[PDB]
């Protein structure tokens, strides 16, 4: 239950960087990117779980993640709204 | 009553519902009083923005030789327009990706 | 089993047919347009409510929505939307 | 007899291929495991809708693609074509996320 | 003249309760009044949004608690939830 | 015929529960507004005002002053990490910035 | 009188002072024109919003509350003048 | 010849002096003229409270100081101690105002 951040693989971060337009990727990128992604997911899942707590539910709906991302100024379309 | 029930959308020459906009302005807890010019005007604004974006998205569907607007076509429609980019710069559209943007210094020197 | 979640889906489709009569739209893109309409709606009604609280008023009229549009839309998009809105409020106030 | 390309050409080819595609680049199940692992430290026995994890993945990949865009601009600005954690830290610092 | 309300004497009271000898200028009083108005509007905003999300029309202490847990980062959230639950106990058992 | 005990003193607080309550009513946030909501919210606001005026009195003491100026609020918020996270996109007037000098700009 | 050429009123030493508060050691020559441009576009957006708030308030004097509401709306909340 | 300092020492001295101070660095009256000039292209005969122009000046100087902070970080990142319009454009691009 600790190698789940390693599930964000080196090919997957490379594909993401290719979509971002990156030509060359140093080796120290990948651990840093796993870290930054983990911090972003910490903030988002923290807010979404807070919203789940307020609704007295046990499951996290997609509307909760939409409301969380909307609160954090990154509005997401296509999941209700 | 004995009258033809002409809806406020058709009365204003619009398509978006003035009644649903009006009861969302009432239920949405924005003010005590909500007029009729406010939901008429707001349905007009929303119809115009929906019209312009679906227009540009049909254009990008035509360019992609398709007759069904996909998320990618909305993505291209918003991000290739400057003012829609200013409107939705802090907004993620799902299943859209990004624009095909490649910087000039990353290209090989084909001279 | 009786619960109807409201949406703008038929109205987005009607405005699409009134713009591109031969082009359809998928349900994911329909959801993205629905959430865009809901979002912009909440933005304009938000700004209008804020303006009304600022100016010590409790009645949201077309003028509040008008200056909220002039704030939220970037420039020429705001000019076209204020023109389209004032045209529809003119047509509304002098109809059958 | 075996053919081999230069690095820049397959790199740019992948840049084009993934800037044309729209599919999710992180796999679904390890991202789901990461989401459950991070959630675990907030409340035990949490459940997730499938569309919730899909929304998390759409926003996470879009966030990292905008991040790598800014990171590539930092690299190009520093007369490089190779991104570095220097570039990621500069990007996040200018965006205001260093907290 | 219509009285423009403020939190100025309450900021002075809490300042004496935390620094009995240290005073405060009027521009710093304006900055504290504006901070209080701002954070008030933030929490009441997020709480109104919370009530609207959950199809409710009553703002109770739970909506304000979840708004404070959203807006204040980490330890500010935990200490404000502690102080607030303390004051709501002290209110309902007085 | 009863002693008019204010809700601030009833809740053991200082910020006015009545003014917070009528701003939650007037402010068009919901149809109904409780009493635990303005009590809790006055508590939160009092705690944040307490913490910031505490750090600001500290920065006034460090500056050998007994009157809190804007600069002292500036230092009180920006030298704390979580108050910086709270007010990252917030400008405090007459405050300036922190005395921050990068390491590579200093002479060797 | 139509006011013109007031962007030059943001002088070179004032931009240098702003650079010093930002921690800048050395300043190139095109910084001053670029900075006048960026400050011009910033004041364009902010004064545009404040003028809009004046327009809807049926007034002709831009108050400090209008500029506070405008800066706050753009995600840069200014303390000291109300809100 | 009289005494003359190195550039870095007076530069760092001014960096220290102005990061300690709190006063407005742009002069009041040319900023006021700039505000009236920009306002002129929105409505003729606009009036301004003094505290409104002071609020504009506080926010404008704070914005430009945060801009020069990000610009200095761009310069330092590019192995330079000189800020450039390259650095200003990179800062505004990453911040999202381009
Ligand atoms: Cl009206
Ligand atoms: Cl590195
Ligand atoms: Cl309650």
């Amino acid at each position: 239950l600790r190698d789940n951040i390693q599930g964000i693989t080196k090919p997957a971060i490379r594909r993401l960087a290719r979509r971002g337009g990156v030509k060359r990727i140093s080796g120290l990128i990948y651990e840093e990117t796993r870290g930054v992604l983990k911090v972003f997911l910490e903030n988002v899942i923290r807010d979404a779980v807070t919203y789940t707590e307020h609704a007295k539910r046990k499951t996290v709906t997609a509307m909760d993640v939409v409301y969380a991302l909307k609160r954090q100024g990154r509005t997401l379309y296509g999941f209700g709204g | 009553t004995r009258a033809k029930a002409k809806t406020r959308s058709s009365r204003a020459g619009l398509q978006f519902p003035v009644g649903r906009v009006h009861r969302l302005l009432r239920k949405g807890n924005y003010a005590e009083r909500v007029g009729a010019g406010a939901p008429v005007y707001l349905a007009a604004v929303l119809e115009y923005l929906t019209a312009e974006i679906l227009e540009l998205a049909g254009n990008a569907a035509r360019d992609n030789k398709k007759t069904r607007i996909i998320p990618r076509h909305l993505q291209l429609a918003v991000r290739n327009d400057e003012e829609l980019n200013k409107l939705l710069g802090r907004v993620t559209i799902a299943q859209g990706g990004v624009l095909p943007n490649i910087q000039s210094v990353l290209l090989p020197k084909k001279t | 089993r009786k619960t109807r979640k409201e949406s703008y889906a038929i109205y987005v489709y009607k405005v699409l047919k009134q713009v591109h009569p031969d082009t359809g739209i998928s349900s994911k893109a329909m959801s993205i347009m629905n959430s865009f309409v809901n979002d912009v709606f909440e933005r304009i009604a938000g700004e209008a409510s804020r303006l009304a609280h600022y100016n010590k008023r409790s009645t949201i009229t077309s003028r509040e929505i008008q200056t909220a549009v002039r704030l939220l839309l970037p420039g020429e998009l705001a000019k076209h939307a204020v023109s389209e809105g004032t045209k529809a409020v003119t047509k509304y106030t002098s109809a059958k | 007899k075996p053919h081999r390309y230069r690095p820049g050409t397959v790199a740019l080819r992948e840049i084009r291929r993934y800037q044309k595609s729209t599919e999710l680049l992180i796999r679904k199940l390890p991202f789901q495991r990461l989401v459950r692992e991070i959630a675990q430290d907030f409340k035990t026995d949490l459940r997730f809708q499938s569309s919730a994890v899909m929304a998390l993945q759409e926003a996470s990949e879009a966030y990292l693609v905008a991040l790598f865009e800014d990171t590539n601009l930092c690299a190009i600005h520093a007369k490089r074509v190779t991104i570095m954690p220097k570039d990621i830290q500069l990007a996040r610092r200018i965006r205001g996320e260093r907290a």
